[PDB]
RNA sequence: GGUGCUCGGUGAAACCGAGCAUCCAAUACUAAAGAAACUUUACUGGCUUAGUACUGGGACCCCAUUUUUAGUAUA
RNA sequence: GACACGUGGCUAGGGGUGAAAGGCCAAUCAAGUUCGGUAAUAGCUGGUUUUCUGCGAAAUCUAUUCAGGUAAAGAGUGUGUACUAAGACCAU
RNA sequence: AUACCGGUAGCGCAAGCGAAUGGUAAUGGAUCUAAUACAACACAUUCAGACAAUCGGCGGUAAGGUCAAUUGUCAAGAGGAGAACAGUCCAGAGGCGAGGCUAAGGUGCCUAACAAUU
RNA sequence: UAACUGUCCUAAGGUAGCGAAAUUCCUUGACUUGUAAUUGGCGUCCUGCAUGAAUGGCGGAACGACUGUCGGGCUGUCUCUAACAUGGAAUCUGUGAAUUUGAAAUCUUCGUGCAGAUGCGAAGGCGCUGGCAAGGGACGAAGAGACCCUAUGCAGCUUCGCUGGGUGCUAAGAGUUACUCUUAUCCUCAAGCUUUUCUGGGACGGAUGCUUCCUAAAUAGUAACGGGAGUGAUCAAUGGUACUGCUACUUAAAUAGAAAGCAGUGCUUGACUGUAAGAACCACAGUUCGAGCAGGGACGCAAGUCGGCAUUAAUGACCCAGGGUAACAU
RNA sequence: GUUACCCUGAUCAACGGACAAAAGCUACGCUAGGGAUAACAGGCUUAUCCGCCUUUAGAGUUCCUAUCGAUGGGCGGGUUUGGCACCUCGAUGUCGGAUCAUCGCGUCCUGUGGCUGAAGGAGGUCGCAAGGGUUGGAUUGUUCGUCCAUUAAAGUGGUACGUGAU
């Protein structure tokens, strides 16, 4: 069991996309900017950013909003949606490479298995064979 | 968080920083181009 | 000096030591003269009952009575024989928690004279030392 | 280079993938996909 | 449980190819056969599924 | 030139025409809530023969500074 | 005398015999002795034989016909790789 | 050039305030690092723990009782003190020396050391 | 007192003749005798924890190395022991073992200590070594099993434990044409296998998933047959989307909620197909969140939401068996 | 038929789910271990027990203290019943008396002092004192208990509730 519910990420942590950064019962922090929230109520970063944790007035009483505020060597190099999509694209690209340097090679990363191609729809990535008509 | 097995957090925050430091280093020289901490000399010691 | 609520419910901790020498609760609030504690220890009931009459046979008619402590924690015993573990034994006793600031026992307008009178046979029933305060 | 009084310290009694009763090994599926043939056959590179 | 009378049932494509999807249903407080508009792979369009045991 | 209470007007918006309270352009009391400051002490970290062996941090409440109100008065 | 004794004979082991006691069947019988399967099996107990040097734990946690057993994780050693660190402290 | 997280101790009649230690991230260390970090590289062992201090449940605010949390020691640790002493205090033993300085503890005699302050 | 009547589940509620008895808890059963004094007998009485014609009920002659009690006689059993006899023992000569054994040069008391010290500490005592005696200690010696617990433990026995035609009868066919063969199966005989675990011993009782609250000490986490509530679902709408009125409820508790509350409406099935970077977590297996991409759709003018329900429970691996479809094969 | 996909089916509730199925007895028992698990008792504790008080309301023809202690609060012993399982299962006499002992005093007597509601007697306490004395047997397996009748009295305990290499 354990249920370990707690903030992961703390103010001014800087965060990418898919990092929860806080896993709650219910919402005592509410989403803001760049933010999703999941079933659960858990808050999840969809942008290259540093989180923000700031109150502001609220329906019943003194709301704490999560957000994540985009870094400002980005929207430097960045219509705007277009240019952020592709910055963070190189930024996230970046990361696996940096990671994948850290980690030297210990872990099991990738199939390349003896076999035909491991199944592949025509989207491709099936770990699921499907006979076709 | 009782699974006493070693985080790989410090790996991940390590990775998002050095990830995200040639997009800084561009746009900051972008930007001085377009447009902290005193040390004394290292003695070897202070009692004569 | 027993429980008067509807569930026969369950304590964990039985202690009160902590300190309010501050004014926070050391001053008489309903009475006059006071009987106050000096050192905590938790007290039972009958203790409660056995002073409250010793004090009280001191006492006109015209002196209220005011107390303090009612008897509302639940104490569990368990009987003779029986192994140690298997549960938490039935409700015995109730008891109070008693803090070393606390007066315990405040009088109307009786003379200041009986009321240390009647001080000296509450703190001969009692286990903890008794003091004497005043309204000043 | 034994320890004390286990059952590794009587010597070939226990198997080296026994692992207490839950039966790990035995909680995945089965497949019986043959593959297809040409994996018999000599794969020969243009490069080569 | 067994004072539940909610079983699983299938709900078989009017199109054809056999697809079907399992859902779960009341039968006391459903009587009738259920008929929903979903997707269908073999297809790729909307078509209806009936209930069949 | 400001916020609202709603009559309507379109574009779903928000503002427009009204007409009252102050925002400005008041003083003088009272009952609420908040803000920052602080004496003392609980409470604690280290040390500890369990604190006439010590030492760091430090509340709450009251008093006093002040803000958002509301109610009662002035010519 | 429902007697005792002597000499040969018969009933043999999952069997004999028993006025019936888990009695007797060659001094260890609710399953004789000997040999073979057999170097049975024992998560249990006992034991393990020359020296020096370097490093050095754990008795937590999860699962288990399982809690005196075992396996995985944590903690050890050697080897490799790699940072002035995926490190330790202190300050803001 | 610091920022977020927590709702306990205490307080309140309640609603609610609310520490100290703490966690996490950034920045700075000519502070430490005869080592550390990782390993789908290999070989293990362990998976019966005990007690002391500080804070607790169940016990009798009993038990070298049993079960939590933090720290230490023993386990696997000799030496000095505690008369003797697993777990207390000081202190971590490569060896030899009829050299010196100290810790805990002492300074009437056994028993090393001031009628020091006396 | 309950003789005759009134009742309830029920095969039936135990006769003349029995009973504190081989067997009756109260117990020193009240009653007589027995002794000066009786809990163990004798003969009555009733209040049968847990008696009673085939588990044979009611007593009798004779019998018993059977059991419990009373009188006579008898005497060292005793009050209370003494002397003597024979044979060991003790002395000498001759022959001549064994149990046991870490090494011993083995004091007392108090304290300490794996918790009862010859060996440690403090104090004290002690010329040395023996024979003949007594046995308090050396947790004397003698058996690695008195009793309890455990084992992937054995063994034998029992049965409305399980499975078998092995075995005896039986059933149905068949042959020579009573006997024999084949197949099946009740009831017997002989076997073979099972017959968990946690537990302040074991037995008994209780429990063995998942969720929440207190313990739990202000990140997370944190135990005990520790303490209080739930749950093994419901719902074709209580799902999705777009709206309409009103405002102290929504629920297992906590966190939350101007709607995630209470009443409604209009359309619909995203209660989808194929995927998913990155994280929470975590031994592993699994578990949890998930933006985004493609397909085809739903609602909405749009903004945009929808991969079931505000969340945390209602989620049992693999094997095996069955169904639809697709490809290959015969 | 083979293989994939889409799916379904256990109160597999011993819920990481033994190999098909599936109950007991052993005072006839056997083996291997455990003082890792209990009993005979040594160690720790003192809830229950036993002494000492204190408060002493009251009783005592009056009057708290001649004498008793109601209610609360404590201190001491581990000889009661309990709790733990630290010590011995390479098995160790206890739950009795027969003989023989040693020690403590919370003294039954003998030796004695105070208060006495003290006629001396005969008593009740209370204070000192452990030298040596505490006998019969009828009944119960009873160490428990009476009641026969005598004494000055027919003491209570530590003694592995002393004592089977007597
Ligand atoms: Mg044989
Ligand atoms: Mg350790
Ligand atoms: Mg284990
Ligand atoms: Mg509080
Ligand atoms: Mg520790
Ligand atoms: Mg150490
Ligand atoms: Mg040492
Ligand atoms: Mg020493
Ligand atoms: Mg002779
Ligand atoms: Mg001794
Ligand atoms: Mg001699
Ligand atoms: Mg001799
Ligand atoms: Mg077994
Ligand atoms: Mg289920
Ligand atoms: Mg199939
Ligand atoms: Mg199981
Ligand atoms: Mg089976
Ligand atoms: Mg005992």
């Amino acid at each position: 069991x354990x249920x370990x519910x707690x903030m992961k990420l703390t103010a001014g942590e800087l965060a990418f996309p898919g990092m929860i950064i806080l896993r709650q019962r219910g919402t005592k922090f509410h989403p803001g900017a760049n933010v999703g929230i999941g079933r659960d109520h858990t808050i999840f970063a969809t942008g290259v950013g540093k989180v923000r944790v700031d109150t502001q007035p609220g329906p019943r009483g003194e709301r704490r909003v999560v957000s994540v505020e985009p870094l400002p060597e980005a929207l430097a190099a960045a219509d705007s949606a277009l240019r952020l999509r592709q910055v963070e694209a190189e930024l996230v690209k970046r990361r696996a490479e940096v990671k994948r340097a850290m980690l030297q090679g210990r872990t099991p990363l990738e199939p390349a298995l003896y076999f035909p191609l491991p199944r592949t729809a025509d989207g491709q990535l099936s770990w699921l064979e499907r006979s076709v008509a | 968080y009782k699974s006493n097995k070693r985080s790989l957090k410090p790996l991940n925050t390590a990775a998002s920083w050095q990830a995200v430091q040639p997009l800084l280093a561009e746009q900051r020289q972008r930007a001085a181009v377009e447009g902290w901490r005193p040390r004394l000399g290292p003695i070897v010691d202070t009692c004569l | 000096c027993q429980a008067g609520q509807l569930s026969k419910q369950r304590v964990f901790k039985r202690e009160g030591i902590n300190d309010v020498i501050m004014p926070n609760t050391t001053q008489l609030r309903y009475g006059t003269y006071g009987i106050r504690a000096m050192a905590s220890k938790r007290v039972g009931a009958a203790t409660i009952e056995a002073v409250r009459r010793t004090l009280r046979r001191k006492i006109k008619k015209t002196a209220r009575l005011w107390i303090r402590l009612s008897a509302v924690v639940p104490v569990t015993r368990k009987p003779l024989g029986i192994r140690m573990g298997k549960g938490k034994g039935v409700i015995d006793f109730y008891a109070t928690p008693v803090r070393p600031g606390q007066i315990i026992f405040e009088m109307d307008r009786v003379p200041r004279k009986v009321a240390l009178q009647a001080l000296t046979a509450a703190q001969h029933k009692f286990p903890v030392k008794l003091g004497f305060v005043e309204w000043s | 280079g034994r320890g004390m009084k286990g059952q590794k310290s009587r010597g070939r009694g226990l198997h080296m993938l026994y692992d207490g009763g839950q039966l790990g090994l035995l909680k995945f599926p089965v497949t019986r996909q043959r593959p297809s043939y040409e994996v018999l056959y000599y794969h020969l590179g243009l490069s080569r | 449980g067994k004072k539940g009378v909610r079983l699983l049932v299938k709900l078989v494509s009017t199109a054809k190819t056999g697809f079907f999807y399992v859902t779960e249903k009341n039968p006391r407080n459903t009587p009738w056969k259920l008929k929903l508009m979903k997707f269908d792979p073999k297809v790729n369009k909307h078509v209806l599924f009936e209930e069949q045991k």
